[PDB]
């Protein structure tokens, strides 16, 4: 029995090596093909980046010049808009004061 | 993407570029009343504490 | 890691040479612009307390 | 790293001012971006310079 074991364990330890080797070769092909797929994609992303970029470039163009036709009302409207959007949310606490020159007509005359 | 900024670009740049004589008529009392609206609509949507100081 | 960040630096490296002559022409609006529109995005991101000092 | 530090070197070196300013507005779009932080600002604020009366 004790032979028996010792062959059954030698005949294991064979079968376990080629097992082990076949995933290795299996690893690095994947870990290849890993890198190939993050290469294009990080080129696609980068050829993106610049078409991104140049939109951004052409809508600055316009913005620049309709909106130096006239830069504080502009400011002015912007300012608002940006206030309502941030704003918009309720998770927020405001703290006023009776004072304050947007109450001066709660005050009674 | 870049497309739809280009669009939305020249949608506000034409937005604007109609309000804007109309503001330089009467800026007075339309600034007052674009005001009181951005006002409203944030006090609306927050809470209020008018404690005095 | 070496070649996605490499592209990366590429792609940063383009978008702004080509956006610099635009703020270069107008550099009081688009700095304003882009200003408005950083600070709405990051107000609207976090909560906000509005209280005198 | 040291070849995107020198691309960046060479595109940067136009006008730093405005590549600091785009760069710290992004920063400060990304950092902002978790809704788990506090800010406490006050109505004299030059951003909220426009919410008092005209």
């Amino acid at each position: 029995e004790a032979i028996y074991n010792r062959m059954r364990a030698e005949r294991e330890a064979v079968a376990r090596r080629h097992r082990s080797q076949g995933q290795e070769e299996a690893e690095k092909l994947r870990a290849t093909a890993d890198y190939e797929v993050t290469r294009t994609l990080a080129e696609a992303e980068r050829q993106g980046r610049i078409m991104r970029g140049e939109g951004d470039a052409e809508a600055a163009k316009l913005f620049a010049d309709a909106f130096s036709k006239d830069p504080d009302f502009y400011a002015f409207i912007r300012s608002l808009r940006a206030y309502e959007n941030s704003f918009s949310g309720n998770q927020d606490v405001m703290v006023m004061s009776p004072d304050s020159d947007f109450f001066r007509y709660m005050k009674t005359p | 993407y870049k497309a739809q900024t280009i669009l939305e670009a020249q949608g506000e740049v034409a937005r604007f570029a109609k309000l804007l004589p109309e503001y330089k008529a009467a800026p007075e009392i339309t600034r007052e009343r674009l005001y009181i609206e951005t006002m409203e609509k944030v006090l609306g949507n927050t809470r209020k504490v008018l404690v005095n100081d």
